[PDB]
RNA sequence: GCUG
């Protein structure tokens, strides 16, 4: 949260309440959620040798 | 993390398209420092500037609205927060152009949106004018 | 601020929307030579009904589509109007019923929302 | 100033990660190697920790303490 | 008679100012306005009825005037 | 061509939607169809073409601009072709006969030649 | 109305009255920094 | 600065406002969207008659 | 729906037969419309540190907390003082000294 | 006042109706045009956003025929449900399938 | 002095 010296002192009350992501950032649930079509490649001709 | 790409169509000529979430986590997220400054002399004759402590209410024993934030020495105090119309500096002058009649000079916080009070600098000069310096943050 | 011609200074209606800038289409930069970099442009707000009527009959956008100079229309398609109104009529464009429809169906919004 | 706690487009704690940065690139650990092994894979995440500069530690000299 | 027979846009954009100034200072309204607040959004109903009780006269440089009624004169 | 309002070929340039002059959609509403008709057009065009782009996608990148091959060894032999064809006006100026234009001295002659 | 100001270099709270130098004991420093306010405030963490 | 140009010719007004632009193709060409905090300020005399008292009240 | 991979915080799982348009809808609906528990107001008393008490502020909304979101309940609009059902309240004090 | 359904003319014409949907965006919008849009009798379906500042979307709904236009707009929101209420039960069986087998 |  912060860093602090000698002789300094951070004194607080925090209140939580329950929000959604579309109000602030902070209410969203996920680091990330994404999806990905499945890959299907072919191989049209048959590839042999180097 | 840009994507050169057309999105939305508000971004025709040189406009640039923002992410909230981005700017909910910090991004681009600002700091302004404004200063306030108030100079207290003595004069020739042996009269001086002078710093009221704030005007109380007497019917709610707290003090006015626009004296708010000032601590008891009339000057503003670090941590509050100032609105617009409201004093950081109690500050009277002579009116001397028998016995001392004074003036209200007081600094006010002009300016469209709250500031928070960071520290007040409090210096004197040799000749006896006291120096006093605010520093804003918003 | 710098007028070069007529077409500088026009008049527009108001709607009033919450963030701090003044916004137009940009189909209107052309005539105002405006580029959204930072700049910053002038409001009037004639306090008169003769004012008001000189202001919308004479001065009005849709009075003022073409320069007096040659005769040219100067409010008309901008970049990305005209990029995404090429790509789309070319003749390599084809769209299903899906995708067709999704496409149209944004026009129908303001005055054009009762149209079939 | 300090390390942010969340990367800005992804949204990741990256808060807890920068202590066992320094304490990686103060062994032999390579600064890819060192990102990857807190996990960092995307490469968002990644330039929060190579690109933050550490000031508090300078400003704080000057802190009244 | 010799002046042109369609209305200017100069002299539309004045009966139009004049007319709702005068409707703003509560003069009669003869088009039975439906659900408007507005003088100039009134002023113009008006015109398209072609109900408006003003009459343009038109003064030559010489000095000699010619009277043309806002009805008579073709709108645009 | 645009018959009754539809697009009956070719595609839509600066010459057909944009300002710069006239044979401009726009242009040709106002006049046919009056101020309005023509306002209403530009705003529909403006909703529509974003939504359009916004989806398809268009982007620039190094590979955009990047030379491909054929150009590499083209500009190879122009530039030496080039560099020797100015190096031989340069000789006769220096040395000899450059035929000079009309008007105008060998050194000028020789800027436009090499120009 | 009691008040401390705070020094810039020897960090010593120094009770000063009105009508008197702006001077430090301990050090000879004329700068002097009033302490943060005692009243509770509201930040909004948004 | 003199009074033909500084002060006839061209002049200061009032009911006057100045603000950063920026895009809004959703605006039809003839509008321009104003925020509320010049909206607030830039008032408009609207003369009471009996197409606007019911209006105006509100 | 097949579930490829599932560790803490972490899950990779497939479905098959849905349509882009609802899919798409799911992430959506994670990032933005699933609830949670985060700071709204910091009470500052006494903050003597660097940190601006406004960033420190914002720091603080960002940090998670491991409460559950669906026991609690969405706070009226005002009602700052707030209630057991719909508010959590956490405590930091920290003073720094020399060992 | 979520929704209000505005005819296409002075006429009430049924099988043309936009309905503005209030406190919708995306989500929920592009995920219905995909349901009403699989009912062979919606000739056009599409979704708008007025504004991006106004959280409301305008759907239209244009019928081939004389379907009032609410009952393809009531059916494809039906649908949409039990979609989804499939969708929870076969994610939340795999899901204890997997860790059975991981136990 | 700089932005427009
Ligand atoms: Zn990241
Ligand atoms: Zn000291």
């Amino acid at each position: 949260i912060a860093q602090l010296r000698p002789g300094q002192e951070i004194d607080l009350l925090m209140h939580c309440v329950k929000g959604i992501g579309k109000d602030h950032a902070k209410f969203s649930p996920v680091a990330t959620a994404s999806y990905r079509l499945l890959p299907d490649i072919t191989l049209l001709e048959p590839v042999e040798g180097e | 993390t840009v994507a050169v790409m057309s999105y939305s169509g508000y971004d025709i000529e040189d406009a640039l398209v923002l992410n909230k979430a981005s700017l909910d986590r910090g991004f681009g997220r600002c700091l302004v420092y404004k200063n306030a400054k108030c100079t207290l002399k003595r004069y020739t004759n042996q009269t001086f500037d002078k710093v009221m402590g704030p005007m109380l209410d007497a019917a709610t024993r707290k003090p006015i609205w626009r004296h708010e934030i000032l601590d008891a020495d009339g000057i503003c105090s670090p941590g509050e927060k100032v609105e617009n119309k409201q004093v950081l500096v109690n500050k009277s002058m002579p009116t001397v152009t028998q016995q001392p009649q004074y003036k209200d000079v007081p600094i006010t916080y002009k300016g469209a949106t709250d500031s928070y009070i960071e520290k007040v600098m409090i210096s004197s000069n040799a000749e006896d004018a006291f120096l006093i310096k605010m520093l804003l943050r918003q | 601020q710098p007028s070069l011609h007529k077409l500088s200074i026009m008049a527009h209606l108001a709607r009033v929307k919450p963030h701090r800038t003044f916004r137009f289409n940009e189909c209107v930069c052309t005539p105002y030579n405006a580029d959204f970099d930072g700049d910053e442009m002038n409001l009037h707000l004639p306090q008169t009904e003769e004012a008001k009527a000189e202001a919308l009959v004479l001065m009005g956008t849709k009075a003022n589509l073409v320069t007096p100079r040659n005769g040219e229309p100067l409010i008309a398609a901008i970049q990305d109007f005209l990029t995404g109104a090429y790509l789309l009529t070319l003749k390599d464009t084809f769209f299903d019923r899906a995708k067709a429809c999704q496409i149209i169906a944004s026009i129908l919004v303001g005055k054009d929302e009762k149209i079939k | 100033m300090i390390i942010p706690v969340r990367c800005f487009t992804c949204g990741k704690i990256v808060g807890n990660k920068w202590e066992a940065y320094l304490g990686l690139l103060q062994a032999e650990y390579t600064e890819g190697d060192a990102l990857d092994a807190l996990g960092l894979k995307r490469y968002c995440c990644r330039r929060m920790l190579l690109a933050h500069v550490d000031l508090i530690e300078k400003l704080l000299n000057y802190a009244p303490l | 008679r010799i002046t042109t027979p369609y209305m200017t846009k100069y002299e539309r954009a004045r009966v139009l100012g004049t007319r709702a100034l005068q409707i703003a200072m509560c003069a009669p309204v003869m088009v039975e306005l439906e659900g408007e607040t507005d003088p100039l959004l009134i002023a113009m109903k008006e015109l398209k009825a072609r109900k408006i009780p003003i009459i343009i006269r038109r003064y030559l440089p010489d000095g000699s005037y010619e009277d043309w009624g806002v009805d008579e004169l073709i709108i645009t | 061509t645009i018959q009754n309002s539809e697009l009956m070929s070719g595609s839509m340039d600066k010459g057909t939607l944009g300002s710069g002059s006239k044979n401009n959609i726009f242009y040709i509403l106002l006049r046919d169809w009056g101020q309005n008709e023509a306002a209403d057009a530009m705003s529909r065009l403006a909703r529509l073409a974003p939504v359009y782009l916004s989806n398809r996608g268009f982007s620039i990148g190094i590979g955009d601009v990047t030379p491909g091959q054929g150009l590499l060894k083209a500009k190879y032999e122009l530039l030496n072709a080039g560099y020797k064809k100015c190096d031989e006006y340069i000789e006769a100026l220096n040395t000899g006969k450059l035929q000079q234009q009309p008007g105008c001295t060998a050194e000028e002659t020789l800027e436009a030649l090499i120009l | 109305q009691p008040m401390i100001y705070i020094c810039g270099e020897c960090h010593t709270e120094n009770e000063i009255k009105s009508r008197d130098p702006i001077r430090c004991r301990e050090c000879g420093y004329r700068i002097m920094y009033k302490k943060r306010t005692k009243r509770l405030v509201v930040f909004d963490a948004r | 600065q003199g009074r033909f140009r500084g002060n006839l010719s061209g002049k200061r007004v009032d009911f006057s406002g100045r603000t950063v632009i920026s895009p809004d193709p959703n605006l039809r060409i003839d509008e321009v969207a104003v925020p509320v905090h010049v909206a607030k300020i830039l008032t408009f005399p609207e003369k009471v008659n009996k197409a606007n008292i019911n209006f105006l009240r509100k | 729906v097949d579930v490829v991979h599932m560790d803490e915080n972490s899950l990779e799982f497939d479905m098959v037969g849905i349509d882009a348009a609802i899919a798409n809808a799911f992430r959506r609906i994670l990032l933005a419309e699933v609830p949670t528990m985060a700071v709204e107001k910091v009470l500052v008393y006494n903050n003597t540190s660097i940190v601006q008490d406004e960033i420190l502020a914002h720091r603080l909304g960002l940090i998670p907390i491991h409460a559950d979101p669906r026991l609690f309940e969405y706070r009226n609009q005002g009602d700052e003082e707030g209630t057991e059902i719909d508010t959590l309240q956490f405590r930091l004090q920290v003073r720094c000294t020399r060992n | 006042k979520t929704a209000l359904e505005m005819v296409q003319a002075a006429g009430t014409d049924r099988h043309c109706v936009t309905f503005v949907l209030h406190e919708e965006d995306h989500t929920l919008g592009n995920s219905l045009r995909y349901m009403i849009m699989k009912n062979p009798e919606v000739e056009f379906c599409g979704y708008t956003t007025t504004h991006p500042s106004e959280s409301k979307i305008n759907l239209r709904i244009q019928t081939r025929g004389t379907l009032p236009a609410v009952e393809p707009f009531q059916r494809g929101l039906n649908e949409l449900m039990n979609v989804c209420q499939h969708v929870l039960d076969k994610f939340e069986a795999s899901i204890k399938d997997y860790k059975d087998q991981k136990a």
